[PDB]
């Protein structure tokens, strides 16, 4: 939820979200990479953790509407950036 | 020249000679306009018979100017103001000298710092030389203003001096002291960490300690009996550091295309 | 074969988009595989960029 193109949720969250012992946290947080339903770094020296994949949400309407939105801000970028490095080297191309 | 008294031989004279009256000097003022089409005359067609005649022709117009300080007439300074430049250096020689040349220079000189013209005050010096025969007395406070200003010294920064004709010369030290402390007040805001309250005169240029405090809720620099000021200030400074792409010397993308079409 | 590339690369993101859409409404088949690697491409974002340059050519006509 949080991360789509943030990547970082605080480490703090997951132990309000366990409400058990300490030493136990460890090894949940570091199951979850494991097993495969997350891949990413947990750093204890800021206590927040990273992302680098999030595990795709299973089908609903909701997760195609997500994507579509992202995708096409995205789509802008590559037609003007392509346009614009064109004009210069003009003389390169031939 | 000299020709028709009463905005001519007059206007010189209740400066100088007599005692100002201002009263006298407003109607005056409109007459000096007028009396311009012949005063101009000398430079700008200088030749060396007009040698004597440029001498003449601005007394009347210097002490007009110097008079429009004293009326309060700022724009009515700046249109003789400007008449005078030509004057300062004119023809192969001219005679730029007056004996009120160097009353005439003082408060232009003056007038420049206070509006915060430091490029200007550079720009006509070197036009100037014509006021070495003049000597620096009444010269001698902003040339030495100016100076100590650059240096950084604020207790050289003094309007002491300059008021040793002071007919119009106390205008300009009145607002002297006041642009020149702001400008040490921006100064203090970078460099210096905490006042108390009585080191604050000096260090700000400012008038009083109590002054340091009024200024330190306008540009929110308080914080506590005392100020910190300097933690924001400083930090902002660094701007060397690069982010990662140069964008600093053009975006890296369209930099790079450059390099190529050269070639 | 780098504004090749990059038109080439545009031409690619529409494809995808457009059929996004159409599943959101006015419903075409989807299947799970196609879109879970789609969502994987926002996950992946990159990270930092950096390093790359040269200046060498002014010598070589220079000294010709």
């Amino acid at each position: 939820t949080r991360p789509a193109n943030h990547r970082q949720l605080t480490f703090e969250e997951i132990a309000k979200s366990a409400k058990i012992t300490v030493n136990k946290v460890e090894l949940l947080v570091m199951k979850a990479l494991s097993v495969g339903l997350v891949r990413g770094s947990i750093d204890e020296v800021d206590k927040r953790v990273h992302m680098t994949w999030v595990q795709p949400r299973v089908l609903d309407l909701q997760q195609i509407k997500g994507m579509k939105d992202r995708l096409e801000l995205w789509c802008t970028d590559v037609k003007s950036m392509e346009l614009l490095v064109e004009h210069q080297a003009q003389d390169i191309l031939t | 020249l000299q020709a028709a008294a009463g905005m001519y031989e007059q206007l010189k004279d209740e400066w100088n000679r007599k005692s100002p009256n201002l009263s006298k000097c407003g109607e005056e003022l409109g007459r000096l306009k007028l009396v311009l089409l012949e005063l101009n005359f000398l430079p700008t067609t200088g030749t060396k018979l007009t040698k004597q005649q440029l001498i003449l022709a601005r007394d009347i117009l210097e002490i007009g100017a110097q008079w429009s300080i004293l009326c309060k007439d700022i724009p009515s300074f700046e249109r003789y103001m400007a008449q005078l430049k030509c004057y300062y250096f004119d023809y192969k020689e001219q005679l730029p000298e007056s004996a009120y040349m160097h009353q005439l220079l003082g408060l232009n000189l003056l007038f420049l710092l206070s509006q915060n013209r430091v490029a200007e005050f550079h720009t006509e010096l070197e036009r100037l030389p014509a006021k070495d025969i003049q000597t620096n007395v009444y010269i001698k406070h902003p040339v030495s203003l100016e100076q100590y200003l650059m240096e950084g010294s604020y207790n050289k920064v003094f309007l002491a001096k300059g008021n040793i004709p002071a007919e119009s010369y106390t205008f300009f030290i009145d607002i002297l002291l006041d642009t020149i402390r702001d400008e040490i007040a921006g100064c203090i805001e970078k460099a210096y960490e905490k006042i108390l309250f009585a080191e604050a005169t000096r260090i700000l240029f400012f008038s009083t300690p109590k002054k340091m405090t009024d200024y330190a809720k306008k540009r929110g620099w308080l914080l506590g009996p005392n100020n910190y000021y300097s933690f924001a200030s400083q930090q902002q400074k660094p701007e060397d550091s690069t982010i990662p792409s140069t964008e600093l010397a053009r975006q890296v993308i369209e930099y790079a295309r450059q390099l190529e079409m050269i070639v | 074969n780098q504004v090749h590339g990059l038109k080439g690369l545009n031409s690619k993101l529409l494809d995808i988009r457009t059929y996004l859409e159409k599943v959101a409404s006015g419903k075409l088949p989807i299947n799970h595989h196609i879109i879970y690697q789609l969502q994987d491409v926002f996950n992946l974002l990159p990270d930092a960029s950096l390093q790359e340059f040269v200046k060498a050519f002014y010598l070589k006509t220079n000294d010709q």
